Order: C-alpha cells, then sequence, then structure tokens
C-alpha cells in the first residue's frame, strides 16, 4: 500500500528507517540507505556479561 | 571487620550475541545494529511524492493511454511506483525497444 | 576473564548496583553498600561512543537506486549484475559480521583490563596494610569509615594513617 | 610472551608431554614427571573451534559459473570484467591474508593470557607458603605429595596445611 | 595505560631523552640521567618495520587505467560503472580506515604491554631488596653505581649483593 508518510530510504517490502547503517531484508531500495546482506542478526555489545547466582 | 571489595553490574537482562570463541553470549546490555524491519508501506522521500502508475505498464503511462491518468502536474518526484505485472500494455501491439534505455533515463 | 577476572577470580556479577558499570562494595561497621566508580566508567563508555560514532560514520549512503532490470538477449549483464551485487553482499556480510565478533571480544577484553587495571589500583594503595582475601577483596588490618571509602576511591590513603594498625594486627597473623 | 612469559620469562618450550598444549611439571620425593591441564586446555581447544567454524562458516560458496568470453567488439566489457573480478579478487586477497595475520597473532596472545591466567592462578594459593624462583617455577618451604600435587592443580591447597613450616623454614632465609 | 602504565600508573611522557623510545632514568650519587633500552625499542621498532612491509606490501597495483566513457543510450553500463567503482572506493576506504584505527590501537596496546613488561623484569630482580615508590620507579634500601645500573639494565643484579644492607635498613621501617 501507500500512504502520506514521510522517509528518506524505500523498498518495495516497506519504508525503511535510514538510521541505521544496515539491513538483511531486501536488497533493492531508493534513497539514503542502509546496506543489505544475507544475515540473520548484528548486535554490538554496549554492556558485558549476566550472572547472578 | 571491615573489608572493601571491587564491584560491576549486572541485571535481569538475556540479550545475546555471538562471538569468536562462544555463541549466545548473554550480556547486560547490548545493541542491535541491524534495520531487520520494514514498516510495510510506501512512504515517500523528505515530503517529495513518488510517482504512481497503478496498474499501468509505462508505456500506457509515458504513452497517454486514456485509463491511465496522464497526471501533467507530476512535474517531478521522489521516485517511480510500478507493479511486478502491469495490466497496461499496449492497447494495439507492437514491439518496444529499448525498454531498458528508457526506463533508465527515466531512472530520475 | 581474559586478563584473570571475570569467569577468572571473579566468578559472577552482581544485581545490587546499577548506576555503572563498575564500583565498589564497601563493607564496614556502618554498613554495607555498593557505589559505582564514574570515572573509569565514564571513561569506558566514552570510548564505546567514539568507537561506534566511528563505525557507522565509516559508511557513505549515498542517494541510490539499487535495481535494474533486461530482457532476455542481456543474459551476460543480467548473471553479470546478479554475479556482481551478490559479490558485494557477500563481502559487506562477511567483513561486517566479522567485525561484529571481533569488536564485541575487543570489547570484552576493553573491559577485562579496566577492571583488572582498577584492582591492581586498589592493590597499589594497600599492599602491606591490609591483605588479599579470597578474590575480588581486600580484608583490612585496621578500620575503615566511609571518609577512608571515599578517599581510597579517588586514589588516595595517606599510606602511614593505619600502617602501624596493620604492623600490629597481622602480627598475630 | 607479549603478557610477559614464553619468549619472556620463560625462555622455551619442552617436548617431553604432548597429551595437552598446557600443563605443570611436578617435582618431589617421588620423582619428576609432566602433566598436562586439560581443563584450561580443552577450553582453549573449544575456543579455537568456535574459531574456525565462525571463519569458514561466514563464506557461502554458490552453486557458481565463473568465466565469460567477448569478441573484440566488446572490449569495454572486457577490460572491464576483468577490472571487476581482479578487483574482487585483490579484495579477498588482502583481506583473508590480514585476517590470517591478525588471528594468528590474538591466537599467540589468547595462549599468552592463558598461561599468564593460569601461572597467577599457581600463585593465588601459595603466596607466603611457597616462594617464586628463577622464572617458570616456585620452591616450596614444606614438601608436597602426589595428592597435594593433583589438589593444586584443580585449584585446591587447604592454605593452613603447611603454613607453619614456611613460616618456619622461611626464617632461616 | 590500557594494561595499566601510560595515563595508568603513569602519568605523562619525558622529553628528556631522544635516543630511543624506551629507557631508565638513573639516580645515583654520581648524579641523574636517562638512558635508553635500545634491546627491546629496537626488537619492537623491527616489529613495526615487519608490520609496515606487511601493510604495503599486501596491496598489488597493476600496470592500470582506470576509466571509462559512453555515450547517453549506454546508461546502464554507466550508472553500472559508477555503482561498481563507488562500491570498490567506498570498500577499500572502508576497510583501510579501520585497518588504520585498530593498527594504531595495537600499536599503543604493544607499547603498553613492552613497557609494563619491562617493569616487570626491573621488579624481578629487586623484589625484597628494593621497594615500589609512587609510581614508575624503585627506591632501593642499598646504593647503586653505574656498574650496579647497567647490569640491573641487561638483566643481571646479583641477589645477595645488597641483601643484607636491605635486610638492615628495611628494619628500621
Ligand atoms: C487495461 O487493463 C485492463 C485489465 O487487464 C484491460 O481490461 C481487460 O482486457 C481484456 C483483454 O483481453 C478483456 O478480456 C477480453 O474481453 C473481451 C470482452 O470485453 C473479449 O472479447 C476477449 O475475448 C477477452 O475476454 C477483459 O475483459 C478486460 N477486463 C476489464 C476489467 O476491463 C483493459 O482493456 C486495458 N485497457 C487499455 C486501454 O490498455
Ligand atoms: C487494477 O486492476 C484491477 C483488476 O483486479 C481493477 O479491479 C476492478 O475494479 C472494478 C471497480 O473499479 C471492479 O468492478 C472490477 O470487478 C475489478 N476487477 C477485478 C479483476 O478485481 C482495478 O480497478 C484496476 N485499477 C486501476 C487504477 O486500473
Ligand atoms: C528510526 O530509528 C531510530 C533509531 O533506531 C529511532 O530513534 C526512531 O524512533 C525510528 N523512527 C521510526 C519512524 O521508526
Ligand atoms: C528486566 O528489567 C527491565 C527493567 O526493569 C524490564 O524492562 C524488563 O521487563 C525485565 N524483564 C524481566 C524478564 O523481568
Ligand atoms: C547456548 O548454547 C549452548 C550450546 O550448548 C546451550 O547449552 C545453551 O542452552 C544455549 N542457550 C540458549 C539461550 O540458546
Ligand atoms: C578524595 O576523597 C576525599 C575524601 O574521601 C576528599 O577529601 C578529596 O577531596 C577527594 N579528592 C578528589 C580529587 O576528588
Ligand atoms: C581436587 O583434587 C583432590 C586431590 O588432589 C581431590 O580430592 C578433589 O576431589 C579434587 N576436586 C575436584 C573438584 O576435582
Ligand atoms: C651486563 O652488564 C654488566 C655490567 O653492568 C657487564 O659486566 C656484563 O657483561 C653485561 N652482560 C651482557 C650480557 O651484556
Amino acid at each position: 500500500p501507500m500512504d502520506e508518510c514521510d522517509a528518506k530510504c524505500q523498498t518495495p517490502q516497506g519504508a525503511i528507517n535510514s538510521s541505521l547503517p544496515f539491513q538483511n531484508v531486501h536488497p533493492v531500495t531508493i534513497g539514503e540507505c542502509p546496506k543489505y546482506v544475507r544475515s540473520a542478526k548484528l548486535r554490538m555489545v554496549t554492556g558485558l556479561r549476566n550472572i547472578p547466582s | 571487620e571491615d573489608t572493601i571489595c571491587i564491584g560491576y553490574h549486572a541485571n535481569n537482562s538475556t540479550d545475546t550475541v555471538d562471538t569468536v570463541l562462544e555463541k549466545n553470549v548473554t550480556v547486560t546490555h547490548s545493541v542491535n545494529l541491524l534495520e531487520d524491519s520494514h514498516n510495510g508501506k510506501l512512504c515517500l522521500l523528505k515530503g517529495i511524492a513518488p510517482l504512481q502508475l497503478g496498474n499501468c505498464s509505462v508505456a500506457g503511462w509515458i504513452l497517454g493511454n486514456p485509463e491511465c491518468e496522464l497526471l501533467i502536474s507530476r512535474e517531478s518526484w521522489s521516485y517511480i511506483v510500478e507493479k511486478p505485472n502491469p495490466e497496461n500494455g499496449t492497447c494495439y501491439p507492437g514491439h518496444f525497444a529499448d525498454y531498458e534505455e528508457l526506463r533508465e533515463q527515466l531512472s530520475s | 576473564g581474559l586478563f584473570g577476572a571475570i569467569a577468572g577470580f571473579i566468578e559472577g556479577g552482581w544485581t545490587g548496583m546499577v548506576d555503572g558499570w563498575y564500583g565498589y562494595h564497601h563493607q564496614n561497621e556502618q554498613g554495607s553498600g555498593y557505589a559505582a566508580d564514574q570515572k573509569s566508567t565514564q571513561n569506558a563508555i566514552n570510548g564505546i561512543t567514539n568507537k561506534v560514532n566511528s563505525v557507522i560514520e565509516k559508511m557513505n549512503t549515498q542517494f541510490t537506486a539499487v535495481g535494474k532490470e533486461f530482457n532476455k538477449l542481456e543474459r551476460r549483464m543480467e548473471n553479470l549484475n546478479k554475479k556482481v551485487d551478490d559479490g558485494f553482499i557477500d563481502i559487506w556480510t562477511y567483513n561486517a559480521e566479522l567485525l561484529v565478533l571481533l569488536e564485541n571480544e575487543r570489547t570484552l577484553d576493553f573491559h577485562d583490563s579496566n577492571v583488572k587495571n582498577l584492582y591492581e589500583k586498589v592493590k597499589s594503595q594497600l599492599k602491606n596494610n591490609a591483605k588479599e582475601i579470597g578474590n575480588g577483596c581486600f580484608e583490612f588490618y585496621h578500620k575503615c569509615n566511609d571518609e577512608c571509602m571515599e578517599s581510597v576511591k579517588n586514589g588516595t590513603y595517606d599510606y602511614p594513617k593505619y600502617s602501624e594498625e596493620s604492623k600490629l594486627n597481622r602480627e598475630k597473623i
């Protein structure tokens, strides 16, 4: 579908938050866009390990 | 009697990563680099609307198929919208050469 | 505990404190409590800031249009442009994934270093005045108030303060 | 010996033992011998396992066909596709080669850390009970049987066991 | 001071000496002075040599011709070859920039390790004979000539030389 909402990057599967560097979502894009991969996830650590006892 | 100890943080968090030397490596805090999600919409750039063909092929768009709205008002736009299988090719057939090149020329 | 603390000589983490990632646990007559090390904690977190800015910024995302399309008399360019783009996607994919693994590993090592450094700083004041105990902690042969705690936090002890009390309460042991 | 042992305070390696990459050499009245540290050794080797799986797997090899060919009226595409493919080959070549150098360097540092960690664990029990000697070793002011050896391997000493024997055999020195 | 010295237990640098990046500062009755550690300094600098040779050499620069040009009936190949080359430029740009940041970080850690190693080597001779002081330095309970300085540089002390002088001048303290 099509909607009045606004963005900076777009692809057939949806309009896209251009904040983050990467997608794994769909290669085709137009705009100021993240970059596609073949991956499941990508998550940097801010914190560190969690062990109670 | 009195004592001093080191200290550091843990929490209730179970957010994980994968790592060189261990997998599902739980941490307290994390950050997802990735934008794995899409809003499932066709928004527009910047306040600039895109062009829409609806059902039409580009031939039905450019040439002046009456069932395709001409839309001379659409002087410039953000990007072009089609479907994969546009309904309205040419009502009177005829080979259309350099479709690729034309569409590249009308990329923007 | 790559350098020997966390899953090292230290076993596990502590949920009691949430103000900052590092600190101490003070124990004295007035009582117990946790207290965060904002100095090195904030220094480190600024390191993470300059990191992630120096991760995201290294991309330059053009005003881009990805896709193309061709006939079946252009299969060279088709299968090419497939091979091209899949080439790149796999490359960026590969490099970025390695970068996530490495930089999280180096993040753990960064933390490990900071805590171990701090442990040696704690050790540096109280070398003979007070003893290693167990893991993670030091028992005093003297008594320490919250003034003594806060002083010992910011890198101040006055070595001759309880030097003699340690010099005697040691000697039974 | 980046962190100070191997070509550090330690000079050279030992061929006498082959069961595992780390261990101790015990010396006592019953005799001498080498004995491997399967705990940390196997932990490390599992690290290498998860590494190399996390090296090889990061590729995805398509069902591929590499090559093309053209006339001399297609020199653009020829010299292009040359520039393309040579571009990639050099890139993969460059990145992979760097990755070999780095990951072997980090492998040495991983080993260095593990041995140094373990040295501090050995040190942690026997701080005043027994002394540093030379490099790599500790002499006891008391006597140690194979029970004492095996106990000291798995992280058990009972500090007051030979505390007094050390407290007296020190005092001549 | 990742591992705890420079901006660690050490605060700042010294301009008095320029012969080599590391050394000692000797202080004795004959006077004061700085003196460089050419052994480990030169070893490290050879490490930097083998590094940068192993950075520059990893490129292979062909006898190259970069550019192309097309009509407006070849926009596919135009915008392609743009996307191609900009693809590569961004990739090389990205990887190389990361490599500069990382390798300078690892360079600092290399230095940090070397100085800390050396500090432990200095410590290794003079454990009870002479004391830690302040940061960066050791005070002797005995006296040391330039022979003693130069001997202590190359890894020689003769532990029983001033063992008794330390054994007595300690005991007032
Ligand atoms: C724009 O696209 C629409 C949707 O495809 C076209 O309408 C459809 O055109 C087909 C052409 O085969 C029609 O089928 C034919 O219907 C006639 C009877 O009207 C019959 O004689 C043929 O044997 C065949 O069955 C289909 O009914 C028609 N559907 C609708 C909803 O209109 C339309 O022609 C296109 N217009 C232009 C200007 O391109
Ligand atoms: C696009 O094509 C669809 C065909 O599915 C058109 O749908 C028709 O809409 C009219 C009312 O407008 C209905 O009476 C027909 O029954 C619909 N047909 C079908 C097959 O669903 C749609 O109108 C077309 N839209 C445009 C803008 O061309
Ligand atoms: C876009 O992403 C940023 C960062 O992830 C977030 O702060 C913002 O709320 C997001 N906006 C939308 C509309 O998704
Ligand atoms: C963990 O704590 C956070 C913050 O209090 C909260 O948002 C989250 O829901 C908690 N999760 C569970 C499982 O308790
Ligand atoms: C993480 O992986 C290990 C692999 O053996 C497994 O034991 C553990 O249950 C896993 N945890 C989660 C949350 O998947
Ligand atoms: C350190 O703490 C003591 C009290 O614990 C305080 O008097 C002193 O001002 C503090 N110094 C700094 C530099 O914060
Ligand atoms: C450690 O070794 C001692 C004997 O050397 C043995 O009695 C004890 O059960 C061992 N403990 C573990 C946890 O293996
Ligand atoms: C070390 O220095 C001493 C004097 O300071 C000298 O006699 C000795 O030969 C030196 N040894 C080496 C190996 O350079």
